[PDB]
């Protein structure tokens, strides 16, 4: 329709290239966040394009912006890299002005306001990404999700998942999730993660990644080894 | 095999018994009735001589006369009179003179264009109901509003009003469509026309709403009856010419379906199933309800529907030797049932190099791969990565 | 020339009807007469130049 | 249809213009980068020639972007020529305000920005070039990357660019060596450029190489381009000629 | 040798199945009296790209179209030159009459 062109509004009231920017998305690897009272848990799918793919220098998935905040991504890989570059200066400045580190719903507006500039121009496409953007805050200790979408539209979820059949993932979570117990111990909560990502990657236990964001600045990437038992409780109960 | 020869034993027996009969009763239908029938066929032929010039009739004026047009080309005031009536007489019929005296001496003659041949199917399809297994929930919505009111007209009178109208068949592709329209139209046995919407649009400039004209005039003599409209999708953006075809027809053909399925014409008793993939590209007043009802929407097959449709096709084959059957099924996530119709093909093409006759459970793993591999692009994790 | 077909060449042409005289109605056409001189192998050449 | 401009997405969410730039990469000649832990071997075939080309005087697919990072090009070599300056210059420019040679990573993420910069904002034309980065920097050793012109970045054991990209990477991971040697190495490159190249014989001519090595001699880095005799002899150490 | 000679309003329908009838005499002559060579001076009328066939008169050139190909097959390799013959668009011809 009226995909001509960004500017142009539309019949409809949908400006077609977020539309499609949204469809991008869904191209990128799986990517799940789950709170729980003490404990984020940041999974992400990092799929494996061929067996001489290193794993000495090859880009994880999830990259820390700063130091107790934690993103991952999904989309369009190259477009990412600037966001998540542009992210981070922006992060650190933070505490350039203030002497306070970077706080989760100062940052969601940010990663949210670079996105949202685009796409008011006319002369720039939007990002094809949409982000998960997962942390504490430095004064407190309760867990927070946040999301970017290529809109310029974020939100708050308890629990959320973005790119690759999407959809799928996010039913299983509904029916699995409770959110008058939300799992209160970390290693239950990374359980329903990786329970999740098994059906994207349909089988691997080395391509599944799960990454952890704990309050007062621990961030933590498990071990290879680490996932693997975790996965072993999952089939042998099923 | 010995169950094979139950089916075989009644079959041959029966019809060919019949033949023997009918062959000997061809002379004996005859024999009890030579002398009313023989009679008329004297009265008949004496009348009428020889030859019969067939003319194309016009019309005809209610007072016992009409006007003809011959092939011949002399245009002829005849009489209707004689072995003829006023009822079997109706335009575009073509009428039986007797060349001497035109006198219209009977009619037995009303179809030889090669323009209804295309529209009737002379058809044989190889998967009949109960091969539509599985979405059976969704299969019950195309029967309540085709199979059912043709068949019980009683459910129709005992809730009142109208049966429905019509329906849309839409979704993804691979969702056993097609399969549907030719299967519910075996189960009743009523005139299967089927026409394509890329034989909707013509290579000649307004002819194309003339061929819409005659679908319904087709499917209105030879009623009870159910109209394919297959691929009613291509009527969007797919057209032959633009200088002799053009944009004009294109919404012209579209008109033209307003007024067979709804207009004052109205045409009852005519149920049309339309296919297409995309409800989005079609027309938001063919989408209108009340000439097609309610729609009924199809979705890359589940998870436990995709069992029901690898045993349609593995009933055919020669099976999997160590079984890995139910796994196939699990591997595949939001998949279409032409996946399966391509894994089943795509295992017996990786045995058809071997020219083994046989088929084993380790080519069913090979295949699906092989098939994958052929969906997904090089820019696709290129674009991407 | 193995399987013995006649191989009958089809692009779309108005030379190949004289009758309706175009290739959209002449779809119909092909099955039949392709039906009467059995087995056949039928090469629609989708140039995509053609006209 | 979609076909135009950057800013505008196909319903798909393809931009074609990513797409069609992939393509121009098999265009160019084959270019093939196989990781060792003795080394990396960088090794290069030409578009096309002719008897009185001359191309013994200089590369012109082979780069130095400094003096520990070194990078193959395939695809237009104009396009290419406006990048490897830009590298270049930023490569010094870190020699400059941290007294170290670059690393392979800070260099191939800055190139992978810009790429993608071109193809996000305004109306300038994406780039269509695929540079395989092969690098030493003292935090991961040895080091192969490749770019993608869509201004990514994936880390490699092997890696094949330019014309015929599939066959030449299928020949390559079919007799790789996790170890390998720096000399089996070089070997594996002119087996592969041989069934892939539709040149009758394989010359010296039409080949460059390069060799970035730490063991040959320790404590220093060196750079070794094989000058012309040095390809010539290769080839009949493997029998080729 | 021989020069003959016709243009394609010489094939002019001015009576039914007249014009059929002039394909068959300029090839037949020329076949008896080889060597020989045939002009077709233009073939514009003959030679339209596309037909319609939905009227009468359309089908009586396109019937002159048809045979004129299958006369050209049979002519060869005899010690006759091959029609020559001339137009004057690129795209007047069939893909039928350029094989
Ligand atoms: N539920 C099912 N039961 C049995 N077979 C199925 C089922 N669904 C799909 N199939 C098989 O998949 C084949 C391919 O699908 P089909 O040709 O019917 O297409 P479609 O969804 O109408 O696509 P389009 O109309 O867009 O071309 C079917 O002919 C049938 O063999
Ligand atoms: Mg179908």
């Amino acid at each position: 329709g009226y995909d001509r062109a960004l500017s142009i509004f539309s019949p409809d009231g949908h400006i077609f290239q977020v539309e499609y920017a949204l469809e991008a998305v869904k191209r990128g690897t799986c990517a799940v966040g789950v709170k729980g009272k003490n404990c984020v848990v940041l999974g992400c799918e990092r799929r494996s394009t061929l067996k001489l793919q290193d794993t000495r220098i090859t880009p994880s998935k999830v990259s820390k912006i700063d130091s107790h905040v934690v993103l991952s991504f999904s989309g369009l890989n190259a477009d990412s890299r600037i966001l998540i570059e542009k992210a981070r200066v922006e992060a650190q400045s933070h505490r350039l002005t203030l002497e306070d580190p970077v706080t989760v719903e100062y940052l969601t507006r940010y990663v949210a306001g670079v996105q949202q500039r685009y796409t008011q121009s006319g002369g720039v496409r939007p990002f094809g990404v949409s982000t998960l953007i997962a942390g504490f805050d430095p004064r407190d200790d309760e867990p927070k999700l946040y999301q970017t979408e290529p809109s310029g539209i974020y939100s708050s979820w308890s629990a959320q998942t973005i790119g690759r059949n999407s959809k799928t993932v996010r039913e299983f979570l509904e029916k699995n999730y409770d959110r008058k117990e939300p799992p209160a111990t970390v290693e239950e909560c990374v359980k329903l993660t990786v329970r999740s990502l098994l059906e994207v990657v349909q089988t691997g236990a080395k391509n599944i990644e799960i990454t952890v964001v704990k309050p007062d600045s621990d961030i933590v990437a498990l071990s290879s080894e680490e996932i693997n038992q975790y996965v072993t409780q999952i089939e042998q109960e099923k | 095999t010995r169950c094979k020869l139950k089916l075989l034993r009644m079959e041959r027996i029966k019809d060919h018994l019949l033949l023997e009969e009918e062959f000997v009763s061809n002379s004996e239908i005859l024999k009890p009735f030579e002398k009313k029938q023989e009679e008329e066929k004297k009265q008949l032929e004496e009348i009428r001589g020889n030859p019969l010039s067939i003319g194309t009739l016009e019309e005809i004026i209610d007072d016992d006369h009409a006007i003809v047009t011959s092939p011949t080309m002399p245009d002829y005031y005849v009489s209707i009179l004689s072995f003829v009536d006023k009822e079997l007489l109706e335009p575009g019929c073509s009428v039986l003179l007797h060349h001497k005296t035109m006198s219209i001496v009977g009619v037995l003659q009303d179809d030889a264009d090669p323009m209804v041949s295309v529209m009737k199917m002379d058809k044989s399809p190889t998967e009949s109901y109960s091969d539509i297994g599985g979405l059976e929930s969704q299969i019950q919505e195309i029967k309540e509003s085709v199979e059912l009111p043709l068949t019980h007209p009683e459910l129709y009178e005992e809730m009142g009003i109208k049966p429905p109208k019509g329906v849309i068949l839409y979704g993804a592709p691979g969702t056993g469509k097609t399969l549907l329209a030719k299967a519910v139209a075996n189960q009743t046995s009523a005139t299967f026309l089927r026409i394509v919407g890329s034989e909707l649009i013509q290579k000649y400039l307004g002819d194309g709403p003339r061929l819409c004209r005659q679908i319904f005039k087709v499917a209105g003599e030879n009623a009870p009856s159910i109209v394919f409209i297959d691929e009613i999708d291509a009527i969007g953006t797919k057209r032959y010419d633009s200088n002799s075809g053009g944009e004009r027809e294109i919404q012209r053909t579209m008109l033209e379906l307003l007024n067979q399925l709804d207009g004052f014409d109205d045409r009852g008793d005519v149920k049309v199933i339309m296919a297409t993939n995309k409800i989005e590209t079609l027309d938001p007043a063919l989408i209108r309800p009340g000439r097609i009802d309610r729609k009924i929407l199809f979705e890359n097959p589940d998870l436990s529907t995709k069992k029901k449709i690898l045993g349609i096709h593995t009933s055919k084959m020669n099976l999997s030797e160590d079984v890995n059957l139910e796994t196939l099924v699990t591997t595949k996530d939001d998949l279409s049932g032409a996946d399966i119709q391509a894994m089943c093909t795509e295992a017996g093409l990786l045995a058809l190099r071997e020219r083994r006759m046989q088929v084993t459970a380790e080519d069913f793993k090979q295949a699906k791969e092989r098939v994958m591999k052929n969906k997904v692009e090089e820019n696709l994790e290129g674009l991407y990565l | 020339h193995h399987t013995d077909c006649k191989f009958i060449r089809v692009s779309g042409a108005e030379l190949v009807q004289k009758y309706i005289g175009e290739g959209s109605r002449m779809v119909r056409e092909l099955f039949v007469m392709a039906r009467e001189h059995a087995p056949s192998i039928i090469f629609m050449d989708e140039i995509d130049s053609i006209g | 249809r979609y076909d135009s401009r950057t800013t505008i997405f196909s319903p798909e969410g393809r931009l074609y213009q990513v797409e069609y730039a992939l393509e121009s990469i098999s265009h160019a000649g084959t270019a093939i980068g196989i990781m060792a832990s003795d080394g990396i071997v960088l090794a290069a075939e030409r578009k096309v020639t002719s008897t009185l080309l001359e191309q013994d005087t200089s590369t012109e697919k082979l780069y130095k972007l400094n003096d520990k990072i070194a990078v193959a090009v395939a695809g237009l070599t104009a396009d290419a020529e406006i990048l490897i300056n830009t590298a270049r210059i930023h490569a010094q420019n870190y020699l400059k305000t941290y007294n170290e040679d670059i690393p392979v990573e800070i260099l191939v993420r800055r190139l992978s920005d810009i790429k993608q910069g071109y193809t996000q904002h305004g109306g300038l034309r994406p780039f269509g070039v695929s540079f395989i980065y092969a690098g030493y920097d003292d935090r991961y050793g040895y080091q192969l990357y490749t770019s993608n012109p869509s201004g990514n970045y994936t880390g490699w054991k092997a890696i094949s660019v330019g014309a015929n990209t599939s066959a030449a990477q299928t020949l390559l991971q079919m007799d790789y060596k996790d170890d390998m040697k720096v000399d089996d190495a070089i070997e594996l490159a002119l087996k592969t450029l041989s069934k892939t190249t539709d040149s009758s014989a394989l010359t010296y001519d039409r080949l460059e190489f390069a060799t970035i090595r730490k063991g040959a001699n320790d404590g220093e880095v060196y750079q070794k381009i094989f000058k012309p005799q040095e390809i010539k002899d290769i080839l009949v150490k493997t029998g080729i000629t | 040798a021989a020069f003959i000679r016709v243009n394609g309003s010489e094939f002019v329908h001015k009576y039914l199945g007249e014009g059929p009838r002039m394909v068959r005499d300029v090839f037949r002559l020329a076949r008896e009296n080889a060597p020989s060579i045939i002009f077709i001076d233009e073939v514009d009328s003959i030679a339209t790209k596309r037909f319609d066939a939905q009227t009468g008169s359309d089908r009586e050139v396109q019937r002159i179209l048809i045979e004129l190909l299958t006369q050209m097959d049979g002519f060869d390799q005899s010690t006759n030159v091959k029609v020559i013959m001339a137009t004057n668009r690129a795209d007047t011809l069939d893909p039928a009459l350029l094989r």
